[PDB]
C-alpha cells in the first residue's frame, strides 16, 4: 500500500513542507520571548529549500511517478510531458522566490504567509499539470487561483492592491464559472470526464452535420476559460491592471508559473482531444488579436510593469499560434517558446526588482542608466532586444516560428500581421535602450545595487540568452521528446 | 551639539555594536503587519535625538 | 406543473437579486433562490444535496453575505443607477444566450412527447436492486474518501487558503 | 579554551556533515 | 480498496520484489543511500541555522530545517531502495543478496 | 528538561490537553491495534 | 420532457447571473452575487445530469463545487472588505485608478 | 416590492414557462421535418462530391 | 392526503398548549426554588396564567415602528416561529408514532437549526435601533458560533448508529442508552443547546441590564409572542433531542416485562420533562457569561472536544470492528 | 423515496397559517468590525467539515481503513489552519 504513493512523492513532501513552515512561522511570529521578528526571509529560505528537494525528489524518481498507473488513473496522469513540465514550473518557482529577499527586507513585508501561499499555489500548478479529468483540472485550477487572489491583494493598505485584488476575484470567478459551466456541458452531453472516455468518445466524428451542440458549447466555454487563463485577448483587460496593482514579486510570479501550468492543460485537454478546426480558428483569431492589442497598448505605455505586461499579452498571442497549426512542430515551438519567454521574463523582472529599490515607476527614470550602472544598462538592454527578436539573442526563436508555421499552414495575413507586430514591439523596446543610453535628463535617479541573489540570476539569464543560440540542442530535443509524450 | 558628538565618540566596542543592530532593525518599518499582529513598535531611547537638536 | 412554479419562483427572485435597490434585500432574495433550488433537489430525489444546499449556502454562505452588507450600510446614492437604458444590449445578449442555449438538449434530448395512451403500463420492474436499498447518502460517501480521496484532499487544501487568506486580508489583533 | 555557542557548535557539525557526505556521494556514484 | 503497482513503463533491470515491504525497504538502505539522507538534513539544518540569525531564532530554525531536511532525506533513500528493488533503478547490489540468499 | 513544561500545559490548558488525549487515543487505536488485531487473526 | 425543465431551470439562473453582471455597473457586491448565481446554475447542471445519466461522477463534482463557492465566497468578501476599508466607500469611481 | 407585485410577477413568469412549454412541443414535433431537410442537403452535398471527383 | 392536516394540528395545537405551560412551569419553579409561589391567582394554582397572557398579548395594540423595513420587520417573528414549528414533522414520540419518517431526518434538524438565525438578524436590522442590531449580531454570532459543537456532535451519535433515521437512532439504543458511554458528549451536548436557544447562562437577549439590548426590544403584541413561543418551543425541541439521541428515547431503562408495560411515549415525555427542569433549574442556579467570554468557550473548548469524540469514537470503532 | 417530504410541505403551510392567524389578529380590535466577517468565516469552513462528515459517518462500515485514514488526513489539514487561526488571535473576542 505505501509503495503505491511513490507516484506522489513530491506533493506529499511539499504540502507537508509547507504544513510545517505554516506552523513554525505562526509559532514564532507571535512570541514575545523574540519580540515578534519579522520570518519572511527565514520562511523564505526554508521554502526554497523545500522546493528545490521537491525538485530533486521529482527528477530523480523519473519512473516511479509512473508506478501503480491503473490506481491512480482516475485521479491523475504522470508520463514524460508532465515530468518535464513539472521540473520546468518548480524551476521557475524558486527563482521567483529568489529575487523576494530584498523586497522581504527593505521594504520590510513581514508577512511569511506569502511564501505559504507562493508554496500552495505550487502544489496547485503541479496538480494542474497531472490532471486528466474535468473535475481535477477545475479543482486544481481554482486552488491556484484562490492563492493569487490574496496574494495580489497582499499590500492591504495600498489602494493599488486591493484595487487589483478586487478585479482579480470578480473576474476570475466569472470565467471560472463560465468554465465550469463548459464542463458540465460536456459531461451531460458525454456522460463522462475522464480525459481517455473524453478522447474515445469525440474521435472519428468532429463535425458531421449531426453535431452534438451541447459537446460544442461545452468546448467553447472551456476555451474561453483557458483563453482567460493565458491572458489572451479579448478575456485579457485584467492582466494589465493586476499585474501592475500587485507587488512586484506577485506580478513576477504571475507572469511565468501559471502559463506553464495552463499551457500544460490546454495540450492535454485539446490536443490529445478530438473536435473540428473550430478550436484552431479560436486560438488563431485570439493570436491575431493578442498581437495586434498588445502592440499597440505597449506602444502606449509610459510605466515599466504595464509595457512588461502589454509585451507578454503579445508574446502569448506568438505562442498560441503555434498551438493553432496543429502539427508536432507547432507544440515544439509552443514549448520552446514558453520556456524562453519565462527566461527572458525572469532576467526582466529580476531587473525590475532591483531596480524596485529606489522604487523605479516610469520608463523615463531610466535616464542615464548607462552612466551610473554601465553593466546593468547593456544587461537590461540584450533582455530588450532579446523581446524585440533581434538575433542571434534567444527571443529570435518565437519569430523564427511565427513566420515559419505561417508561411507553411499557407498563411500570409498572418506573416503581415507578425511583420508590423514586430516592427512596432522592436520601437517600443528600443525605446528603453534609448532612454537609458541617448538621453541626458537634467535630473537623474542613483539606484542602489542588487543584492547577490538577484545578481546570479541575472548573471546566469544574460548568458542563456546571447549564448542560447550557439548550443541549443538540449532544449529542441527535450521539447521534441514531451511533444510526442502527449499522443505516443 | 557638543553633548551628542561627546557621547558618541565615547561609545565603547560592545554599545557600538548594540546601536549598530539596533539601528539595522529599525530602519525600516511594517506598520501593516505590527497593526496585524497587534504590536506597536517604539524606537529604542539610544536612538533618540534630544529635542535641543532638532530643527523644529 | 410543478417544475413550472418552481422555475416561476426563481426566475422572479433571481430578477429581485439583480435589481433590488437594497442590497440586504438581494441577500434575502438570494436565499429564497436557493429555497427554491432545493425543492428542485428534493424533486430530483437527491434529499442530501437538498438539505446541504439549506445547510451550506443559505446557513453558512449567505449569513455571511448577510453579515458583511448589513455593516457595510450601504447608502443608495452609491450603487444607485437608472437600467432603462441596459434594455436593448440585455435584450440582444439575453435572446442570443436564449434561443443558443435553452434548447441545446432539444436535439441531443428529444423529449417524448405526452400521448392519449396509458403508457405507464410499459414501466418494467426489477426487483433485484430493491432488496437494499442505498440512499443518496451512502451512495456518496462510498465514493469520496477511496476512490475519489485526491480530490477530497484538495478541496480541503482549499479551504485552507480561504482560512489563511482571511487572516492575513482582514485581522487587525487588538 | 572553549567554544559556548552550542547552537552554533552544532550548526558547524551539521555543515560538516553537509560538506563530507557530498563528498562521500560523489565518491560512490 | 483493489490496489495494483504495475507501472506504465516496464523496469528496465532485474526484479528482485515488484512491491517491497516498508520494513524490507528501509532495511535495504545501502552506504548511498544513508550519504544522501545525512547530505540532505546537513544543508538543511545549515540553511535553518544559517536564514535564522536575522530574525534571532537560529535554534528553532534549526530545528525546522533539520525537520524538513529529515523528512526529504528519508524520502529520497527510501525512493532510490525500493526503485533499486523493484528494478527501476540499476540494483546489482539487491540482484546479489537474492541470487545468493 | 521538557518533563514540567507538559506539567504547565496540562494545569493551564486543561481542556486542550484532554482533546488532545481523546483524539489521540482515536488514532493510535487503528494505527496501532488494529494492525496487531489483524496480524493475530492471520495466525 | 423532464429533463429539458431541469436545464431550463438551471438555464435561467445562469442567464439570471449574466444580466446581473451587464444591469449593475455601478454595484459590484450585486456583481459577485451575479457569480453565486451562475455557480448554483452549474452545480445543479451536474446534479440533473448525474440523475438523468444514471452516473455518480456528477454528484462528487457537485459536492466539490460548493467548496469552491464557499472558500471563494470567503476570500471575495475578504477583498470586498479591505477595500471598502481602504476607501471608506464602495463607489465603483474609487477602484479606477489603475487604467491605460 | 409590494407583496402583490412580486405575485403578479410570478404569474407572468409562470404563464412564460408554460409558454416554454408549448415551444418545446413544437420542437419535438419537427424532428422528422428537419433530419429530411438535412438528408436532402447532405445528398446534394454528395452528388456534388461525386460529380466534381470525376474530373 | 386528506388525514394528514388532522394530525399537523394534533400535533402543531397541543405542541402550543404545551409552550404556554412551560412558560408558567418555569415561573413556577423559578418561584419555588426562591421561597416564593409564582402564579397562583389567575385560575386555580395559576392555570389560566398562560391564557390569559396570550389573550392579552392579541387586544394589545401593535406599534410597527416607523420604519422602512415594514415588511420585514413583521415577518422576522413569523419565519422563526414557522421554523421552531417545524422540527417537529420529524420527532417520534413511539415507534410508529412521527410524521414524516425521514431518511435525512438528522441532516434535516442541522438544516432547520441553521436557518433559525435569520429571525434574530432581520428583526435587529428592520427595527431601525442601533442598540437592536448590536444585540441581534450578537446573538446570531454565538449561535452559529454553537452551531458547529452540535454538528460535530450529531456526527458522534451518526457514527454510532450509521443511519439519518431518527427512530433507528433510538432503536440503535436497545442494548444501551447512548448517553452511558457518551455520558462528557451528553453533556457538551447539553450546554450546547442552552447556548443555542439564548438561555442561562448564555441569555443575552435577557440582559438588558447589563446595557445590552436585546434584538427584540421593538416589538409588541404578537410579534414579541411569535419570538417567544419559538425560543420556547425550541426548548422543548432540544429537550427532545437530548431525549432522543442519548436516553433511548421511547426505550424503558431496563428491557423487563414489568417497565415493558407502559407505553413508549410515557417514557419519552419523562425524559423530556426531566431535561425542561434542567433548562429551568440552570437558570435558577448561576449568573451569566459576558458575550466574549461565550464565544471564547465556544470556540476554544467545544469545538477542539467534540471534534476529539468525533476522533476517538470513530477509530475505536473502526478498530474493533464494531461499526453498524 | 421522497414520499415522507409531502407531509413536511403541508406542515409548513399550516404553520404558515396558523403564524398568520395570530400576526393579524391583533389589527381589528455604520460601524463595521472584521471578527463577526471572522465568525462566519469560521462556520462556513466547520460547517462543510460537518457535510463531508455525514457521508463518511453513515459509510464507515465500507470505506474500513483507507476512508477512515483519508478523512483524517483532511481533518489533518483544516486543523493545521485552525491552529493558524487560534494563534492569531481570530478566536479571541476581547
Ligand atoms: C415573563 O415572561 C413571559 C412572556 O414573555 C415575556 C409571555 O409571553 C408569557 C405568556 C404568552 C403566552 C401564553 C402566549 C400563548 C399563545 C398560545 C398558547 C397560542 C394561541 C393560544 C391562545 C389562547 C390564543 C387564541 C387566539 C385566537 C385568535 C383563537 C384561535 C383559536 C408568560 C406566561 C411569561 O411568563
Amino acid at each position: 500500500m505505501f509503495n503505491l504513493f511513490l507516484a506522489v512523492f513530491p506533493e506529499i513532501f511539499i504540502i507537508n513542507a509547507t504544513f510545517i513552515l505554516l506552523i513554525h512561522g505562526v509559532v514564532f511570529s507571535t512570541s514575545k520571548k523574540y519580540d515578534y521578528p519579522p520570518l519572511a526571509s527565514n520562511v523564505g529560505w526554508l521554502g526554497l529549500l523545500s522546493v528545490l528537494i521537491t525538485l530533486l525528489l521529482l527528477a530523480a524518481g523519473a519512473p516511479l511517478l509512473t508506478i501503480a498507473h491503473l490506481f491512480w488513473n482516475n485521479l491523475f496522469r504522470r508520463d514524460n510531458f508532465t515530468y518535464f513540465c513539472q521540473i520546468f514550473l518548480l524551476l521557475s518557482t524558486a527563482g521567483t522566490i529568489s529575487m523576494c529577499f530584498d523586497f522581504f527586507d527593505q521594504e520590510r513585508f513581514d508577512a511569511f504567509e506569502f511564501i505559504v501561499l507562493i508554496l500552495l499555489s505550487t502544489c496547485g500548478m503541479l496538480f494542474m499539470i497531472s490532471a486528466y479529468d474535468l473535475i481535477a483540472m477545475y479543482l486544481a485550477i481554482e486552488l491556484q487561483s484562490l492563492c493569487f487572489y490574496v496574494i495580489a491583494a497582499s499590500k492591504r493598505k495600498s489602494e493599488f492592491s486591493t484595487e487589483a485584488g478586487l478585479k482579480y476575484l470578480i473576474l476570475g470567478a466569472f470565467s471560472s464559472g463560465i468554465l465550469l459551466f463548459g464542463c458540465s456541458m460536456i459531461y451531460g452531453s458525454t456522460g463522462a470526464t475522464h480525459f481517455d472516455q473524453l478522447a474515445k468518445i469525440l474521435t472519428g466524428y468532429e463535425i458531421t452535420g449531426a453535431r452534438s451542440s451541447g459537446i460544442f458549447m461545452g468546448i467553447l466555454f472551456i476555451a474561453v476559460g483557458f483563453l482567460f487563463k493565458i491572458t489572451a485577448v479579448p478575456f485579457h483587460m485584467w492582466a494589465p491592471d493586476i499585474y501592475e496593482g500587485s507587488p512586484t514579486p506577485v506580478t513576477a510570479f504571475l507572469s511565468i508559473a501559471p502559463k506553464i501550468s495552463i499551457f500544460a492543460n490546454i495540450l492535454r485537454v485539446f490536443i490529445y482531444g478530438s473536435y473540428g478546426a473550430t478550436l484552431q480558428q479560436i486560438f488563431f483569431f485570439c493570436s491575431i488579436a493578442s498581437m495586434i492589442l498588445g502592440a499597440l497598448a505597449a506602444m502606449a505605455q509610459t510605466k515599466v510593469k504595464r509595457l512588461l505586461a502589454y509585451s507578454s499579452i503579445g508574446h502569448v498571442g506568438y505562442i498560441c499560434i503555434g498551438f493553432s497549426c496543429g502539427t508536432i512542430e507547432g507544440i515544439q515551438s509552443l514549448l520552446i517558446g514558453i520556456f524562453i519567454y519565462a527566461l527572458m521574463t525572469m532576467d526582466a523582472f529580476a531587473i525590475v526588482l532591483a531596480l524596485r529599490q529606489t522604487r523605479v515607476k516610469y520608463i523615463a527614470d531610466l535616464g542615464a542608466l548607462a552612466k551610473t550602472n554601465p553593466i546593468l544598462a547593456i544587461t537590461f538592454s540584450i533582455t530588450m532586444f532579446s523581446y524585440a527578436g533581434i538575433p542571434p539573442l534567444a527571443g529570435f526563436c518565437s519569430k523564427f516560428y511565427l513566420f515559419f508555421a505561417a508561411l507553411g499552414c499557407g498563411a500570409y495575413f498572418l506573416a503581415l500581421v507578425g511583420v508590423v507586430t514586430s516592427v512596432i514591439g522592436c520601437f517600443y523596446y528600443i525605446r528603453l535602450v534609448k532612454r537609458m543610453f541617448f538621453d541626458t535628463p537634467r535630473t537623474w535617479i542613483l539606484y542602489e545595487p542588487m543584492d547577490r541573489n538577484k545578481s546570479l540570476l541575472l548573471a546566469m539569464t544574460s548568458f542563456f540568452i546571447t549564448l542560447f543560440l550557439l548550443y541549443p540542442s538540449p532544449l529542441f530535443s527535450v521539447t521534441h521528446q514531451m511533444a510526442l509524450s502527449l499522443y505516443l | 551639539l557638543a553633548q551628542i558628538h561627546a557621547s558618541e565618540n565615547s561609545k565603547s566596542f560592545e554599545q557600538i555594536e548594540v546601536e549598530r543592530a539596533l539601528r539595522k532593525k529599525y530602519a525600516r518599518k511594517d506598520e501593516d503587519y505590527d497593526s496585524m499582529l497587534g504590536i506597536t513598535r517604539e524606537t529604542p531611547p539610544e536612538l533618540i535625538l534630544p529635542d535641543n537638536v532638532l530643527p523644529g | 406543473m410543478i417544475l413550472s412554479v418552481l422555475s416561476s419562483l426563481a426566475l422572479v427572485s433571481g430578477l429581485m437579486v439583480v435589481r433590488a435597490k437594497n442590497p440586504v434585500h438581494s441577500v434575502l432574495f438570494f436565499i429564497l433562490v436557493f429555497c427554491d433550488t432545493s425543492g428542485l433537489l428534493l424533486l430530483l430525489g437527491l434529499d442530501f444535496f437538498a438539505m446541504i444546499f439549506l445547510v451550506v449556502y443559505i446557513g453558512a454562505i449567505a449569513v455571511l453575505f448577510l453579515f458583511v452588507v448589513m455593516m457595510f450600510h450601504i447608502q443608495i446614492a452609491e450603487i444607485h443607477e437608472e437600467v432603462l437604458r441596459y434594455l436593448p444590449v440585455s435584450g440582444i445578449i439575453g435572446l442570443i444566450f436564449w434561443w443558443e442555449m435553452f434548447f441545446i438538449l432539444d436535439n441531443e434530448s428529444i423529449p417524448l412527447l405526452p400521448t392519449q395512451r396509458n403508457t405507464t403500463s410499459l414501466r418494467y420492474t426489477v426487483y433485484a436492486g430493491k432488496v437494499r436499498s442505498w440512499t443518496n447518502l451512502e451512495t456518496l460517501g462510498n465514493l469520496l474518501y477511496t476512490y475519489y480521496f485526491v480530490w477530497f484532499l484538495v478541496s480541503s487544501l482549499i479551504l485552507l487558503v480561504a482560512m489563511i487568506g482571511a487572516i492575513v486580508l482582514t485581522m487587525h489583533r487588538t | 579554551k572553549v567554544s559556548e555557542d552550542k547552537n552554533r557548535n552544532y550548526a558547524v557539525v551539521a555543515g560538516v556533515v553537509a560538506i563530507v557526505g557530498s563528498i562521500g556521494w560523489y565518491l560512490k556514484a | 480498496m483493489n490496489t495494483d503497482i504495475t507501472a506504465l513503463e516496464k523496469a528496465q533491470y532485474p526484479v528482485v520484489d515488484r512491491n517491497p515491504a516498508f520494513t524490507k525497504v528501509v532495511g535495504n538502505f545501502s552506504t548511498l543511500d544513508y550519504l544522501r539522507f545525512s547530505t540532505i538534513t546537513g544543508i538543511s539544518v545549515t540553511v535553518g541555522y544559517l536564514s535564522g540569525i536575522k530574525p534571532g531564532i537560529k535554534g528553532p530554525s534549526m530545528v525546522t530545517g533539520g525537520l524538513i531536511g529529515l523528512m526529504g532525506g528519508f524520502m529520497y533513500a527510501y525512493q532510490n531502495s525500493a526503485g533499486r528493488l523493484m528494478g527501476f533503478f540499476p540494483n546489482d547490489g539487491e540482484v546479489a543478496s537474492y541470487q545468493k540468499r | 528538561p521538557v518533563m514540567e513544561k507538559l506539567r504547565m500545559f496540562v494545569a493551564q490548558e486543561p481542556v486542550v490537553a484532554a482533546s488532545c488525549l481523546i483524539g489521540g487515543v482515536g488514532l493510535f487505536l487503528p494505527a496501532v491495534v488494529r494492525p496487531i488485531l489483524d496480524s493475530l487473526e492471520a495466525s | 420532457m423532464d429533463l429539458i425543465k431541469y436545464f431550463t431551470f438551471s438555464m435561467i439562473i445562469f442567464i439570471l447571473g449574466i444580466w446581473g453582471i451587464l444591469l449593475n455597473r455601478r454595484n459590484i457586491l450585486i456583481m459577485l452575487m451575479s457569480i453565486e448565481l451562475m455557480l448554483l446554475a452549474v452545480n445543479l447542471n451536474f446534479l440533473v445530469f448525474s440523475v438523468s445519466l444514471d452516473d455518480m461522477m456528477g454528484q462528487v463534482f457537485a459536492l466539490l463545487v460548493l467548496t469552491v463557492a464557499a472558500a471563494e465566497s470567503a476570500i471575495g468578501l475578504a477583498i470586498f472588505v479591505i477595500t471598502f476599508r481602504v476607501r471608506g466607500t464602495i463607489a465603483v469611481e474609487f477602484i479606477n485608478s489603475i487604467q491605460g | 416590492v409590494k407583496v402583490l407585485t412580486y405575485f403578479g410577477m410570478t404569474l407572468a413568469a409562470f404563464a412564460f414557462w408554460q409558454s416554454m412549454d408549448k415551444v418545446h412541443v413544437w420542437i419535438a414535433l419537427h424532428q422528422d421535418e428537419k433530419q429530411e431537410r438535412m438528408e436532402k442537403e447532405a445528398e446534394v452535398r454528395r452528388v456534388r462530391a461525386e460529380l466534381l471527383r470525376k474530373a | 392526503y386528506i388525514a394528514v392536516p388532522a394530525e399537523i394540528l394534533g400535533i402543531i395545537l397541543p405542541l402550543l398548549l404545551g409552550v404556554a405551560f412551560l412558560v408558567l412551569a418555569e415561573r413556577k419553579v423559578m418561584a419555588f426554588v426562591q421561597r416564593r409561589k409564582g402564579p397562583d391567582v389567575v385560575g386555580s394554582f395559576g392555570l389560566l396564567q398562560p391564557l390569559a397572557d396570550g389573550l392579552k398579548l392579541i387586544l394589545k395594540e401593535p406599534i410597527s415602528p416607523s420604519s422602512a423595513n415594514f415588511f420585514l420587520f413583521r415577518m422576522a417573528p413569523v419565519a422563526t416561529f414557522m421554523l421552531s414549528l417545524v422540527a417537529w414533522a420529524v420527532v417520534p414520540f413511539d415507534y410508529g408514532m412521527v410524521l414524516s419518517d425521514l431518511n435525512i431526518g438528522l441532516l434535516y434538524l442541522f438544516a432547520i437549526s441553521s436557518l433559525g438565525v435569520y429571525g434574530i438578524i432581520i428583526a435587529g436590522r428592520s427595527s431601525n435601533s442601533k442598540y437592536a442590531f448590536l444585540g441581534a449580531l450578537r446573538s446570531a454570532a454565538q449561535m452559529v458560533s454553537y452551531e458547529v459543537s452540535i454538528g460535530l456532535i450529531l456526527i458522534t451519535v451518526l457514527i454510532c448508529v450509521g443511519s439519518c433515521n431518527l427512530s433507528e437512532i433510538v432503536m440503535a439504543q436497545k442494548q444501551i442508552w447512548f448517553g452511558i458511554p457518551l455520558f462528557p458528549v451528553l453533556v457538551m451536548f447539553f450546554i450546547s443547546c442552552l447556548a443555542e436557544t439564548n438561555r442561562a447562562p448564555f441569555d443575552l437577549p435577557e440582559a438588558e441590564a447589563e446595557l445590552v439590548a436585546g434584538y427584540n426590544v421593538e416589538y409588541s403584541s404578537m410579534g414579541f409572542a411569535l419570538f417567544f413561543l419559538g425560543e420556547y418551543a425550541n426548548m422543548i425541541l432540544m429537550s427532545g433531542l437530548c431525549t432522543l439521541f442519548f436516553l433511548g428515547g421511547w426505550l424503558p431503562i431496563l428491557d423487563l416485562p414489568i417497565f415493558k408495560k407502559i407505553p413508549g411515549s410515557i417514557w419519552f415525555s419523562i425524559k423530556v420533562l426531566f431535561f425542561l427542569f434542567l433548562y429551568i433549574w440552570v437558570r435558577a442556579a448561576f449568573p451569566r457569561y459576558r458575550y466574549d467570554q461565550l464565544m471564547g468557550l465556544g470556540w476554544k473548548v467545544f469545538l477542539p472536544l467534540s471534534l476529539a469524540w468525533v476522533v476517538s469514537v470513530s477509530g475505536l470503532l473502526v478498530t474493533f470492528q464494531w461499526l453498524p | 423515496m421522497m414520499l415522507e417530504f409531502a407531509p413536511i410541505f403541508i406542515y409548513l403551510v399550516i404553520s404558515l397559517l396558523v403564524s398568520l392567524i395570530l400576526l393579524g389578529v391583533p389589527f381589528l380590535f455604520s460601524r463595521f468590525d472584521i471578527r463577526f466577517y471572522l465568525v462566519s468565516i469560521l462556520f462556513l469552513i466547520f460547517d462543510l467539515e460537518v457535510t463531508f462528515f455525514f457521508p463518511w459517518a453513515v459509510s464507515l462500515n465500507k470505506i474500513d481503513l483507507f476512508g477512515f485514514w483519508s478523512m483524517m488526513a483532511f481533518l489533518f489539514i483544516l486543523t493545521i489552519g485552525f491552529l493558524y487561526e487560534w494563534k492569531r488571535g481570530a478566536l479571541d473576542w476581547e
